RNA sequence: UGACGGAGCCAGCGAGUCUAACCUUGGCCGAGAGGUCUUGGUAAUCUUGUGAAACUCCGUCGUGCUGGGGAUA
């Protein structure tokens, strides 16, 4: 997350030029889209469907996740990155 | 009612479950003893106290933050 | 699998209170945190000018 | 003219006092008998000085114990060092040398704090 | 001797005409009489209330009301031969001794224990110390102040002990007694206070006969024990709830 | 000196001295069918309508030793062995009786199909201990000795 | 006093290390009342389970437990 | 119960926005006081 | 069905039968599994048992009916010195 | 000491003062309490009793 | 490692003629000062000594949390 001058932003790599070489790390790197491919692929494989598989994802920061099977994740990307934010924030996310 | 204390509710006569509903139903007709059935003025005081409060900082000499 | 759907606000900032619906348990709670700011950083400042 | 020997078990700060005379088998704590000791789980605590020697000691004394302060388990702690030591005391004193250091032999083999409780604590570091 | 006449009813008429709007007294359901005598009755105040008997008007009925239940030190007789006994077994709402009372209701929780039950009922064995136990709520006044009810109907004779039994007849006798009828507590002074009937179990009427009642019984000659109490000549009534003014009647 | 009586979700130990109903087991949640003490008679067993066979200790309705989860069809007769003492014989409407190990409660030591009608009713052989005598609803008493496969009645 | 010389608790009787070891956690801490209870009612329905000692039941779940070899981290 | 058909959306903030005798004794003891 | 051995009795084992029709019946297995007596209850008689070998003190017969009730039948079993004179 | 101010506003304003009974113990304002507002904590010499008046000398 | 409801049983510190509420409804006496009596509500870590709580034992129940203005008794 970031805070932006009243905004909390997901750091993706598009909806800035130079927030991660501001902080100094490099646009090489800031990928949660694929991480979103990711859940959404394990989201919608039958295996989660049948209940044989759960998700832990894990973070460059070392910040653990546990991924529930039973969770609709947001199909498009901006819905994700809000929910990602409110999840690094609150630390829990209700259904 | 005279229904068994032990029974489970499915295994009911229909006669004793509908006298159950007659004695809920009139209580005080069944001589029950009627001991065995039973918001902004913080909003307003808490705007005088805030406006106490604010005449009490100015009669001092004061700032916010 | 059952599929539930994730409560969210979007737009969010956890810096900022959350939106209770209701506007006589909310307003109430922001002159309570009001005046116990406002009350604890009066009386602190006449105790230090007493001192 | 009767015989009897009084002594004294501690823990924390539990107190045991058990008069020892020449009787005919019965002992009792603070009026109940020795079957009546709470918690109940550690009556066998409170036992172990009768079945680590046997009954057949007891048979002729007859102890009686007081106690007081503590909590339970700092009673029956307490309550067995009393028991212990009073019998080995009325065995020094009225019965034979022989048998007195057997029992010391026998409590001290189990443990020796039925019959020397550890008193000055702590340490320094 | 006889008093019920037009001041009388056109008093407690108002009365009632003015608690059925007044807004500072929308929770006092209560009518007492404030007794007026000439002479000082002598006999100081212990909180045992008397019972004052009511010829032709129960005025409460010992089921529609919480009773609390204070008995003697190890309650099991009692409180067995109470509830599965079928004729006393749904008359008390609680039944806790003095030790295990002081030791649960403290504090604020004995504020919450007033405003929870409403007739306060003691052994007369262990009546006496209850007012250290029961705090000053129940006895700043009189409205749940406890009443004392024998358990046994055995007396106590010197050098014996009372065998230990009790009557769940007698109790729900005496109990039937004391909602029954109404009760006064004496002082020193002039006052003294009774509530008669109530603000809408009661009638105009039956509230005036058994005031009368009670007038008969606090003048009276016979009932020495416990009415022989107006040796002189009353004076006055008043009639008022709980936080209403005095409607004088029979100003002598 | 007691006697376990079942009526349906509620076993009932009565003793022989008074008659009367000491202790009461009421936490099944389908019919109850069988109830037997163990051998020792320190343990009892209750087979129920959903397959769910618990032993509880006798004499503490409270203290649910175990609870199998046999076959899916109602079990209809449980006991222990009369001999052995933990093993415990389950036959249900699945037209199979088992022999369980109160040890090992996941995987029954002995699965004595064979049957082709509604199993009602063990017992056991009271010298050879191997020899359990099964009996359904087609005549046919069969009996196994354990030793050998169990799926085949010898 | 078993906590005092660096190999003393080696010689405290396992059940005893069994309890000690059973009651800790934050909500009883100091419980061995509780703790030596539970033991008592875990070793009656481990005989009444498995008609054998047990005290050797716990022995052998001792020895079976223990591991024998391990990694730590090296720098 | 979604298959595809994801989470639902919510609605705007801004789409939440637009959217006698009594009497008489009385007054007769506090006259009475005051007299005195 | 159930089955006595060496018990107190006459009958020196006993097999007692329970059979629907409101009979419990018992038979002896030494003299040919001949009935010897039996009892009559008021339905369907769905299960019966009697108290076994080593009973030792009230003996009982339990016989439970369909009809939702039970029937137990049982048979039940000056000074020191005036002394010292 | 119960009520010789109103709020603890007043008695922040005169912490620290000196303060002594009518029987000469001297004593001085510790600190406002909390739960009753007008209601404060004072240290004398020694015991003071129930029967006493605190005073606060002021110009 | 629950929820009710009883029972059992165990301390150590602490002894200044000192230790401690408030707001009311009314009656009478009194010149007033005030006194006494009566009454309802709010607050409460009880009041100086006896005693604890955790604990032990016994009966019953039985393990997916929560809201206000709308709707049916």
């Amino acid at each position: 997350t970031h805070k932006i001058s009243d905004k909390y932003v997901l750091l993706n790599c598009d909806d800035h030029q130079g927030l991660l070489k501001k902080m100094g790390r490099d646009i090489s790197e800031a990928r949660p889209d694929i991480t979103h491919q990711c859940l959404l692929t394990l989201l919608d494989s039958p295996i989660n469907k049948a209940g044989k598989l759960q998700v832990y994802i894990q973070t460059s920061r070392g910040i653990l996740i546990e991924v529930n099977p039973t969770v609709r994740i947001p199909r498009t990307f901006k819905r994700f990155s809000g929910l990602m934010v409110q999840l690094l924030h609150k630390l829990s996310i209700r259904s | 009612a005279d229904v068994d204390l032990h029974k489970r509710a499915g295994e009911l006569t229909q006669e004793e479950l509908e006298r159950i509903v007659q004695i809920m139903q009139n209580p005080t007709h069944y001589k029950i003893p009627a001991w065995f059935l039973n918001h902004t003025l913080a909003n307003n005081v808490e705007s005088k106290l805030r406006d106490d409060l604010e005449r009490l900082k100015k009669i001092r000499a004061h700032r916010g933050i | 699998i059952p599929t539930h759907a994730p409560k969210y606000e979007e737009n969010f900032n956890p810096d900022k209170k959350s939106y209770d619906p209701d506007r006589t348990r909310s307003e109430i709670n922001k002159m309570k945190a009001q005046l116990k700011k406002e009350r604890k950083f009066t009386m602190k400042e006449i105790r230090k000018d007493a001192k | 003219a009767v015989p009897s020997v009084q002594t004294f078990g501690k823990k924390k700060s539990a107190t045991a006092v058990a008069h020892v005379k020449a009787g005919k088998g019965l002992i009792k704590v603070n009026g109940s008998p020795i079957t009546l000791v709470e918690p109940e789980i550690l009556r066998f605590k409170v036992y172990e000085p009768l079945l680590l020697v046997g009954l057949d000691k007891f048979s002729n004394i007859d102890i009686r114990v007081r106690v007081t302060g503590g909590g339970h388990v700092s009673q029956v702690y307490a309550i067995r060092q009393a028991i212990a030591k009073g019998l080995v005391a009325y065995h020094q004193k009225y019965v034979d040398e022989q048998s007195k250091n057997e029992l010391k032999k026998a409590f001290t083999s189990y443990d020796r704090t039925l019959l020397i409780a550890d008193s000055r604590r702590p340490e320094p570091k | 001797d006889i008093i019920k006449s037009g001041l009388a009813e056109k008093a407690l008429k108002a009365l009632i005409l003015q608690c059925e709007e007044n807004p500072s007294l929308k929770n006092d359901k209560d009518i007492h009489i404030i007794i007026n005598t000439g002479k000082k009755m002598g006999i100081n105040r212990d909180n045992i209330p008397r019972i004052i008997p009511l010829t032709k008007y129960k005025l409460f009925k010992p089921r529609d009301l919480n009773i609390l239940l204070i008995t003697k030190d190890p309650s099991a007789l009692y409180r067995e031969t109470l509830t599965k006994d079928e004729h006393t077994s749904e008359l008390f709402k609680e039944i806790i001794s003095v030790k295990n009372l002081r030791r649960r209701f403290k504090g604020s929780k004995l504020t919450q224990l007033y405003k929870d039950f409403d007739l306060v009922v003691a052994d007369y064995r262990v009546h006496h110390l209850l007012p250290e136990v029961l705090g000053s709520r129940f006895y700043h006044g009189s409205k749940k102040l406890p009443y004392m009810i024998r358990m046994s109907k055995e007396v106590k004779l010197k050098r014996q002990q009372m065998v230990e039994k009790c009557d769940p007849i007698y109790v729900r006798a005496q109990l039937r007694s004391i909602c029954k009828n109404t009760s006064y507590i004496p002082n020193n002074d002039n006052c003294l206070s009774v509530r008669v009937g109530y603000i809408q179990k009661h009638s105009i009427p039956e509230i005036l006969q058994n005031i009368q009642d009670t007038i008969n019984f606090l003048t009276d000659k016979s009932k020495r024990p416990q009415g022989g109490v107006i040796k002189g000549g009353i004076i006055s009534i008043f009639v008022k709830t709980s936080n209403s003014t005095s409607l004088p009647i029979y100003q002598f | 000196h007691d006697f376990a009586v079942t009526s349906s979700t509620r076993v009932q130990i009565f003793s022989s001295r008074t008659r009367q109903v000491i202790k009461t087991f009421s936490r099944f949640k389908d019919v109850v069918y069988s109830a037997s003490f163990r051998s020792d008679g320190k343990l009892l067993c209750a087979g129920d309508a959903t397959g769910l066979v618990s032993v509880y200790d006798s004499y503490n309705p409270r203290t649910i030793l175990l609870s199998i989860n046999a076959s899916t069809h109602p079990t209809h007769v449980t006991k222990f062995h009369t001999q052995d003492n933990k093993i415990l014989a389950t036959a249900s409407d699945d037209r199979v009786t088992r022999l369980w190990d109160i040890s090992n409660a996941y995987e029954p030591q002995l699965e004595l199909t064979g049957a082709t009608d509604y199993v009602r009713t063990l017992s056991f052989i009271p010298a050879a201990p191997h020899l359990v005598a099964t009996g359904s609803y087609d005549g046919l008493i069969r009996l196994y000795d354990t030793r050998s496969s169990g799926s085949t009645p010898i | 006093r078993y906590a005092n010389k660096r190999f003393r608790k080696a010689q405290c009787p396992i059940i005893e290390r069994l309890t000690n070891s059973l009651m800790m956690n934050g909500r009883n801490n100091g419980k061995k009342l509780k703790a030596v209870r539970i033991i008592k009612h875990t070793l009656d329905i481990i005989n009444v389970l498995t008609d054998q000692n047990p005290i050797q039941v716990v022995v052998d779940a001792i020895t079976n437990t223990g591991p024998r070899e391990d990694t730590t981290r090296v720098g | 119960t979604d298959r595809f058909k994801g989470d639902d959306d919510i609605p705007y903030k801004e789409r939440l926005f637009e959217r006698d005798y009594y009497q008489q004794v009385q007054r007769g003891k506090q006259d009475k006081k005051i007299s005195r | 069905l159930d089955y006595v051995e060496n018990f107190d009795s006459p009958m020196q084992s006993a097999l007692i039968a329970s059979s629907l029709d409101g009979h419990v019946k018992v038979f002896d297995p030494l003299d040919n599994f001949q009935v010897k007596f039996g009892w009559k209850f008021s339905g369907p008689v769905l299960s019966c048992a009697v108290s076994p070998s080593t009973a030792q003190g009230n003996r009982h017969l339990v016989a439970g009916l369909s009809s939702g009730l039970l029937a137990i039948r049982t048979k039940k079993k000056k000074s020191n010195n005036f002394q010292r004179m | 000491i119960k009520d010789m101010f109103s709020s603890a506003m007043e008695v922040a304003r005169f912490e620290g003062a000196q303060i002594k009974t009518v029987s000469g113990i001297r004593g001085e304002i510790k600190r406002a309490l909390s739960k009753p507002e007008g209601h404060y904590r004072a240290a004398f010499e020694d015991k003071i009793l129930m029967s006493d008046i605190v005073i606060l000398r002021s110009w």
